[PDB]
DNA sequence: ACACACTCTCCAATTCTCTAA
DNA sequence: TTAGAGAATTGGAGAGTGTGTTTTTTTTTTTTTTT
């Protein structure tokens, strides 16, 4: 089965990062950034893509801004699947990361959004969607290893699975792949053909001057990865954009 | 002849009550609730047969509001709904579901009736809630019984604290791990009915579904903490709490020493023996499902505001009003009635922030009725709090660490009046606190992993006997005070009130006090034309929301000159900024919005009237005491 | 597995109890509460051993031999409150008055579910289900008199007196808030529309989850069952503690307590 | 955008469709619900929709019993293709890429496909009994996608023509299409039954437009001698069996069959062959899931459910129980959208249907109990119950 | 020993196929 | 064209086996001995 709204919105994202088509700061002259800023990319090995949020609200009638907006956790693959074609046909030396090269995991962010909520303003109707929140570090954690993709291999026959998808506990694999042995048990995580990631934990709280009357501040814990782990340091005041999520109990 | 629904064990048929209310809903006119109150006379004939309903829900249509008020006692009213009321009470759930559908149907009804431009699949994706309240006597949270499960009940009480808001799951989100089929699954009973085949016709296999956690649907669910009030406690024990959970639209209502009440459904849940197992326990949890919060304008309001206001005698009236069976006194009332009123609250872009709050103390002899006092400001104001000074400590006072941070008295008293009595009681290190709250209105903590700043505008009413136990004209006002310089300078008002003898006073005191026997349950009152608290509150309510002066170039000069006056002679700076702060607070009693010559004399007189000043010897400091 | 002889039988005791009940007057003390029971308007029925003594002293002065039944319930008091009860049940007179019997949900359960059986036919429930009162004895008066009516402190419960009826004095030292008990727990099945009963003794239990019911079975309707609370019987509970009085304790020793629970009225 | 603007119009409908069945109070807020039938027994059922709403109820009884009946499944040995794949899923092309394969398929029908296929099929005649399925499958699915391509093209636009793909009507090739067809289903070989079923039905559509316009009568008089018409009408009954796409194909190729020999002017026979009850089986068993079809599928259902209740006054067929709950599953605020076209069709229908089944079960009480079952074939009663 | 998770085994319910009237 | 006799494939009833469980601060109110 497949979703036909993920591959439209795939192949608009697609249009939208060919032909944004924004005049010169100067002149009355079509720059094209964001194929600039691949190339830019590509001149410095970066693994991540700035975006605006009004450049984005003004094309098409504001529908794939909506989208992207209110339902982010399930568009995000599709957006990732758009993003590659466009660098494959104008950068192909970014997609790889001598014997093979493994591909690079890229990253798209947005800034400029229309507003910004407090730590108090988040609800449980927001789930999944796109927001930016402020307030002030108290603590962080060291910047740890997550498993990303793994790989295993059986221990009473030679056989191997590879690719193995992880979520929230880590997870192992159902059967052996090869019909001549049935051992569910012994599974070793292969460390090099594995994909792991940066990983950080931090934790805020609310601003002094915006505590309501008569309260206390609340607080909420936020994750960092990839190459923002050890951006915020404590005291400081900062502002955050991305999406809330739900965890379980593992 | 056809087959019917039927409420689990009642045989209660759904058709009459569906009925029955639509019929109340959409025929209801007010004139019905007052023929069951007293008089037929107050029928206002314009206004009270319209029907009220139908007008609100016209209001709920074009506001885009989704929530009914309605008090119980229209049911008994409107004869059709006689008996509904008492299924009300008896079962909840079912009965309220009923009506929500009810309402439902008829908001769509209104605008496919009457033919309107509004959209149909906007009302048809919404929610309409409704929430009964006033049902009936209020039933003390120790005597709930087990006969009383899965019935309405009614609770006052106090707030302690709120947890904050857990996500609730609603609906479950399945997908297909071998060919991507997705189903949406309902919740009922808290147990997620999984499928136990993959439900697409060529992928039929087993165990082939899964869950997919953020894209789910959730709600908003939180706990509330509500403690007995202290007039029901039993003789020689310790108040009660009771736990409420409150769902999504009352979820952040109320806060920690917040008054309410409620109505709500109360339950009873089993808990289990461990976490492993299905073994449940023999004794049940309890609690309460809320569906109402109340708290313990009109043109006519607005109207007696503002006659009221033209009134000669209006400061000695509201002045002998807030506090009527206290004989005279009248400066001390007159002081406290500023306080409450207060000043105005200024805000620059820089150079900081101006505190609108008075300080009071009230010091002199015993037997002279401070504390008396003391329990109508208590009472009077919206929020505040009452503690002597042998029951405080420093940490109590302001905050606590418990690792989580909780509120003290004087942060749970913000923007109110915190009363404090027997001041001179407690210790130096204690009362050294008070020094940053009352001048910066705002408090600082700096302890082992919590460090932060947190607001208090308080307003500190107090109360104190001097050195000695009474008053010692031998020695100078400031030694008698003994409070140190650095914490009597916080102060707006200082009271000198001494207990003189005298026959013309001593014969009208205790013709005053004898008259209160005179009646089992007196109607006697110290003066004849007196306002009723309701209305006074209302009145310094809205002087407080809608008024805001500003100083005028005569004030200015009256202020310099009285100010320079005061201090060519001690007078500090801070007696500048506290008439400054007294002439608005006089300002906004009469309603006006500019601050005037007559404003800033009124607080000159006040000062100096308050501390004994005219009697005062002005070089050795020591009253005489002929002259009181 | 081995057993004994005793000089008890409960039958003759059962007898003695049904004639004390609708014969002993200080008409007859005890079916005017058992009358009161009936109209609703009293919840429960104190027994006095006083009358039971009374009662043997008359029967032994007309010239007939009686069991002691007062030892015979002080001796082993658990055993009598049901036998108590049985006997109240069998000869409940009934009402005076009307009573507005729709009031009550386990009325038209029983009535909806006894029709269900006479459909079906062209114990059911367990007894404690519908007993609408409490029962309790009040101990032997001292100036008549036993150990019941010789108060004991709290050191002197040895392990000799468990399973009888005692006094105690003491200083209560702490007193916990009314909390809600299960008896009997009802259920319902969603496929078959049938409702099956469960009885609490223990602390702990663990709920149906099976309709076990022979015609659900017949018809192979392997239903699932749900818990329901608008047909189940509570019972209040609270739970206190008592504490030997301060000048009693012996030299050196630490004071000594006990737990007591309270239930009904 | 403004395409994936309208789907996410789509999508909005289909959240509102959930939110309709969504409760505005939590889940453990929940009462519960007794239902008492004739005869005064009672049932029970929970959640606060089920108070409201008796449909929802009902449907929520019958939806907790567990059991449900075990089923049956035809073709392997070949990459995928139109054969046992969902066609209704294109793949993806970029603007110069779309341009570029449309030139070059263009160019090829405007020179190559008339002397490829001559020779190719001049090839197979010589060469058929030696043949392995690859080559039949290959040739019947080649023939198809270039003839329907032209067709489509010329109905689009005046500079084509429809003599590009001529070749395929000369008789060699029509023979060996007919040959391959009648040996694949003579040795009950399905897969390429299938193929050429597909390809036979491209042929009638070809016929069919030439006509609209000498030899081609002589051709269609002898594509539709007894012998094929026997197999064409057999061809229908055996597909209730098979995969969703074999019940399609015969759907489709009995369509352009029937209308074929509309247009010839034997008719009353020919169509009296086709209406028994196994047919009618697999047009409910095709019907049902409609969830999976496009709109066109289902108007082709309904064209032939017209022609057997109106105009063959065949009415019997259709009194059958399956076919009733279908029409208030597809008729429902649940299936059909309001607005899509096949409302207009279902709903005309079905008024109809109930009309005339109020004026037979009037008539004659005895169909209540006939309303479950297949009809009677027994001689002295059955006459008098089919009419 | 008392609820659970998981494995193993046998038996009969079901559909498919062939034969003759 | 119906139907009935024989063979093959599948489901899950239910019986069996193994398993797990009890159980150095830092902050804040109060009593006590020590300078
Ligand atoms: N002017 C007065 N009007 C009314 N009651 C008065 C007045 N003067 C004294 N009383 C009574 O005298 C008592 C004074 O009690 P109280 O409120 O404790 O005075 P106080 O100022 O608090 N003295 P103290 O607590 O020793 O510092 C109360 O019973 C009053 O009713
Ligand atoms: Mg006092
Ligand atoms: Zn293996
Ligand atoms: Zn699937
Ligand atoms: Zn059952």
């Amino acid at each position: 089965v497949d979703d036909v709204t993920g591959e439209k919105v795939r192949e608009a994202f697609e249009q939208f990062l060919e032909d944004f088509s924004v005049q010169s700061t100067d002149t009355g002259e079509v720059e094209k950034v964001y194929r600039a800023q691949i190339e830019f990319m590509k001149i410095y090995d970066l693994n991540t893509i700035y975006i605006d949020y009004q450049h984005l609200s003004m094309r098409e009638n504001g529908a794939l801004a909506m989208a992207i907006s209110e339902q982010y956790y399930r568009f995000l693959p599709f957006l990732q699947k758009g993003l590659r074609r466009v660098v494959r046909k104008y950068a192909p030396e970014l997609l790889n990361t001598s014997p093979e090269q493994t591909e690079r995991v890229f990253q798209i962010s947005f800034f400029n959004l229309p507003t910004v909520h407090r730590i108090r303003d988040i609800r449980s109707e927001k789930i999944g969607s796109l927001l930016s929140i402020s307030g002030t570090v108290t603590r962080t954690s060291e910047v740890r290893p997550e498993l990303y993709k793994a790989s295993f291999t059986c221990d009473m026959c030679r056989a191997i699975v590879d690719n193995v998808e992880q979520s929230f506990k880590y997870t192992e694999p159902t059967f052996c792949p090869n019909p001549s042995c049935e051992n569910r048990a012994f599974w070793t995580l292969n460390v090099t053909r594995s994909r792991f990631l940066d990983w950080q934990k931090v934790r805020i709280q609310e601003n002094a001057n915006e505590i309501p009357t008569g309260s206390m501040p609340r607080t909420l814990d936020v994750i960092l990865r990839g190459d923002s782990v050890e951006r915020a340091k404590p005291g400081d005041r900062c502002k955050f954009t991305g999406v809330e999520i739900v965890v379980p109990d593992v | 002849s056809e087959p019917l629904r039927i409420i689990w064990g009642t045989n209660v048929s759904i058709q009459e009550c569906t009925t029955n209310f639509r019929n109340f809903l959409m025929s209801f006119k007010y004139k019905f609730r007052k023929i069951l109150d007293e008089r037929e006379e107050f029928i206002n004939n314009t206004t009270d047969e319209e029907l009220y309903y139908i007008k609100q829900l016209n209001e709920m249509r074009e506001l885009g509001t989704s929530n009914l008020n309605l008090d119980a006692r229209n049911l008994l009213a409107y004869k059709q709904t006689e008996d509904l009321y008492h299924q009300l009470l008896n079962y909840p759930q079912e009965v309220i579901s009923i009506m929500d559908q009810t309402i439902k149907d008829c908001m769509v009804s209104l605008i496919v009736d009457n033919n309107l431009d509004y959209d149909l699949d906007e009302i048809e994706t919404k929610f309409y809630k409704v929430r009964p309240y006033n049902v009936g006597s209020c039933k003390g949270m120790r005597e709930l019984n087990p006969n009383d499960i899965d019935k309405l009940i009614n609770l006052k009480g106090l707030v302690l604290r709120s947890t904050p808001v857990i996500p609730d799951m609603k609906v479950a989100f399945f997908k297909c791990n071998v060919c991507d089929h997705t189903m949406a699954v309902e919740i009922d009973r808290g147990v997620i009915q999984e499928p136990a085949r993959c439900e697409r016709i060529d992928c039929n296999e087993p165990n082939s579904m899964s869950l997919i956690h953020n894209r789910c649907s959730f709600a908003d669910k939180q706990v509330i903490k509500l403690q007995e009030t202290p007039d029901f406690v039993p003789d020689g024990q310790t108040p009660h709490s009771i736990s409420l959970c409150v769902y999504d639209e009352l979820v952040d209502s109320c806060r920690a020493g917040d008054r309410i009440e409620v109505t709500g459904t109360f339950r009873s849940i089993p808990i289990r023996a461990n976490s492993r197992q299905r073994v449940l326990k023999s004794l049940y949890k309890t609690y309460v499902d809320v569906v109402h919060v109340k708290k313990v304008i009109t043109d006519q309001d607005l109207a007696k505001i503002r006659e009221v206001a033209a009134r000669e005698d209006l400061y000695s009236l509201l002045a002998r009003s807030i506090a009527p069976s206290i004989y005279e006194l009248e400066d001390v009332k007159k002081g406290i009635l500023l306080q409450l009123f207060g000043g105005t609250n200024k805000t620059f872009t820089k150079g900081g922030r101006y505190r609108g709050d008075i300080n009071i103390l009230l010091c002199g002899d015993p037997s002279t009725s401070k504390s008396q006092i003391l329990q109508y400001v208590h009472k009077i104001t919206p929020r505040g709090v009452y503690t002597s000074g042998k029951g405080s400590s420093a940490v109590g006072l302001t905050a606590y660490i418990t690792l989580v941070l909780e509120s003290g008295a004087l942060v749970l008293s913000d923007g109110g009046v915190c009363c404090i009595d027997e001041f001179d009681k407690m210790s130096d290190s204690t009362r050294s606190v008070l020094h940053e709250v009352m001048e910066q209105q705002t408090i600082s903590i700096a302890k082992a992993g919590i460090i932060t700043t947190l607001n208090a505008r308080s307003s500190i009413l107090a109360s104190a006997n001097p050195i000695g136990s009474r008053y010692n004209p031998n020695l100078p006002v400031t030694e008698n005070i003994d409070l140190p310089p650095p914490l009597l300078s916080r102060f707006d008002l200082v009271y000198l009130v001494l207990d003189k003898v005298d026959e013309k006073n001593d014969r009208e005191l205790a013709k005053h006090l004898t008259n209160l026997y005179l009646e089992d349950k007196p109607e006697h009152i110290s003066q004849d034309d007196v306002l009723p608290v309701e209305f006074l509150t209302m009145y310094i309510s809205y002087a407080k929301e809608h008024i805001h002066p500003i100083i005028t170039e005569a004030a200015k000069t009256e202020l310099v000159r009285a100010y320079v006056g005061m201090r060519k002679m001690t007078a500090t700076t801070r007696q500048l900024e506290s008439m400054i702060r007294l002439a608005e607070a006089h300002a906004k009693m009469k309603l006006k919005n500019v601050v005037e010559l007559e404003d800033v004399q009124e607080a000159v007189r006040l000062i100096r009237s308050a501390i004994k000043d005219y009697a005062t010897d002005p070089k050795t400091g020591k009253i005489d005491m002929n002259l009181v | 597995l081995p057993s004994i002889q005793l000089p008890v039988d409960y039958n003759n005791l059962f007898n003695e109890i049904t004639d004390f009940l609708v014969t002993f007057k200080q008409g007859p003390k005890y079916m005017a509460m058992l009358q009161k029971v009936a109209n609703r308007e009293l919840n429960s029925v104190i027994i006095d051993l006083d009358d039971i003594l009374q009662y043997q002293n008359e029967k032994f002065l007309q010239g007939t031999q009686a069991d002691d039944l007062v030892s015979a319930i002080q001796q082993n008091a658990n055993h009598f409150t049901e036998l108590f009860c049985r006997a109240i049940d069998n000869n409940m007179p009934l009402p005076t008055k009307e009573i507005d019997y729709k009031d009550d949900v386990l009325d038209v359960i029983l009535n909806q579910r006894r029709l269900r059986n006479e459909r079906m036919l062209s114990e059911l429930f367990p007894p404690n289900l519908t007993r609408r009162y409490f029962l309790y004895f009040k101990p032997l008066s001292q100036n008549c008199a036993a150990i019941s009516s010789k108060p004991l402190s709290v050191r002197q419960i040895k392990g000799d007196f468990l399973g009888q009826l005692i006094t105690v004095r003491g200083i209560i030292t702490r007193v916990s808030d009314v909390k809600p008990a299960v008896e009997v727990i009802a259920y319902t099945c969603d496929q078959c529309g049938y409702e099956v009963f469960q009885e609490v003794n223990s602390r702990t239990f663990t709920p149906l989850s099976e309709c076990t019911s022979e015609e659900c079975s017949q018809n192979q309707t392997k239903g699932q069952l749900f818990m329901s609370t608008r047909a189940s019987k509570f019972s209040a509970f609270q739970e206190c503690k008592i504490q030997e009085l301060s000048q009693q304790v012996p030299v050196g020793h630490i004071p000594r307590s006990l737990n007591i629970h309270v239930n009904g009225t | 955008g403004f395409e994936l603007s309208k789907l996410l119009q789509k999508e909005h409908q289909m959240r509102k469709n959930v939110i309709k069945h969504t409760s505005a109070r939590h889940s453990r807020f929940g009462g519960l619900l007794s239902i008492q039938t004739p005869d005064k027994t009672r049932l029970t059922v929970s959640g606060s929709q089920a108070l409201v709403d008796e449909k929802i109820a009902l449907q929520k009884l019958d939806d907790s019993k567990k059991w449900n009946k075990r089923i049956i499944k035809a073709a392997e040995g070949l990459p995928n293709s139109l054969l046992n794949s969902q066609t209704g899923k294109a793949i993806f092309f970029t603007e110069s890429n779309g341009k570029h394969f449309k030139e070059f398929i263009n160019n090829f029908i405007d020179s190559g496909f008339n002397i490829l296929l001559h020779s190719v099929t001049n090839y197979f005649t010589t060469e058929q009994d030696r043949m392995v399925t690859l080559e039949q499958v290959e040739y019947l699915l080649f023939f198809a996608w270039f003839v329907k391509y032209q067709l489509l093209r010329s109905k689009i636009d005046n500079s084509a023509d429809i003599k590009q793909v001529s070749e395929a009507l000369k008789e060699v090739t029509f023979i060996l299409v007919s040959s391959l067809l009648r040996s694949a289903y003579d040795l009950k070989n399905w897969t390429v039954t299938h193929a050429g079923m597909i390809a036979f039905n491209e042929l009638l559509n070809l016929v069919s437009r030439t006509k609209a316009a000498t030899d081609i009568e002589f051709i269609v008089s002898r594509l539709f001698s007894d012998e094929r018409i026997q197999l064409l009408s057999n061809l229908p009954k055996i597909g209730s069996k098979y995969s969703l796409q074999f019940m399609k194909s015969c759907i489709e190729l009995t369509h352009s069959v029937l209308k074929v020999l509309e247009q010839y002017s034997n008719f009353q026979k020919v169509q009296a062959n086709y209406m028994t009850e196994p047919v009618i089986e697999t047009y409910i068993n095709f019907l049902e899931r409609f969830r999976e079809l496009e709109d066109d599928s289902i108007k082709k259902v309904f064209s032939f459910f017209h022609r057997v209740f109106v105009q063959a006054k065949e009415q019997a067929l259709l009194f059958r129980f399956d076919l009733i709950i279908l029409l208030r599953e597809m008729l429902s605020p649940d299936g059909l959208d309001r607005m899509s076209r096949s409302r207009k069709y279902v709903s005309q229908f079905s008024d109809y249907f109930l009309a005339r089944l109020k004026k037979r079960l009037k008539k004659s009480p005895a169909w209540f109990v006939g309303l479950l079952f297949p009809p009677l074939h027994n001689s002295e009663v059955g006459f008098y119950q089919r009419y």
